[PDB]
C-alpha cells in the first residue's frame, strides 16, 4: 500500500549476490586506556562516540 | 655470511611470548608439566612456554 514502502523503503539489488553489505563509520574521542595487565589480562581502550 | 647463515640472520622485530616469574604465570602452560625453554630474540634471555 502506502504503509508498507512508508515505513520499509524499497531497496533493489541485483540478483548477482545474496544481499547487501553494509559499512558503517565511527568517530570517537579518546581519553586513555584503563589497566595494564602484568597478568596477561585485556586491556580496555575507553571510547565513547563523538555525537554523544 | 657465505658459509654461516647466522651471520647475516637475525630478529629484531619478533613478538615472542616473555615469561615474568609471579605476574602473569597463569597465561602459559604450568612448568610442572613442561620445563622452560630458553629462546633469544636479538640480545636478551628469556623462559618461554606455550599458552594455555
Amino acid at each position: 500500500h502506502e504503509f508498507a514502502e512508508l515505513f520499509y523503503r524499497t531497496y533493489i539489488v541485483t540478483p548477482d549476490q545474496a544481499g547487501f553489505q553494509l559499512s558503517i563509520r565511527r568517530n570517537l574521542v579518546w581519553e586513555g586506556w584503563t589497566g595494564e595487565g602484568l597478568s596477561g589480562e585485556k586491556q580496555e581502550i575507553s571510547k565513547r562516540n563523538i555525537l554523544q | 655470511g657465505l658459509l654461516d647463515y647466522t651471520t647475516l640472520e637475525t630478529n629484531s622485530t619478533e613478538l615472542i611470548p616473555v615469561i615474568q616469574s609471579g605476574e602473569n604465570d597463569e597465561q602459559f602452560i604450568d612448568p610442572s608439566v613442561l620445563p622452560a625453554q630458553t629462546v633469544k630474540q636479538g640480545k636478551d634471555t628469556f623462559d618461554t612456554n606455550f599458552l594455555k
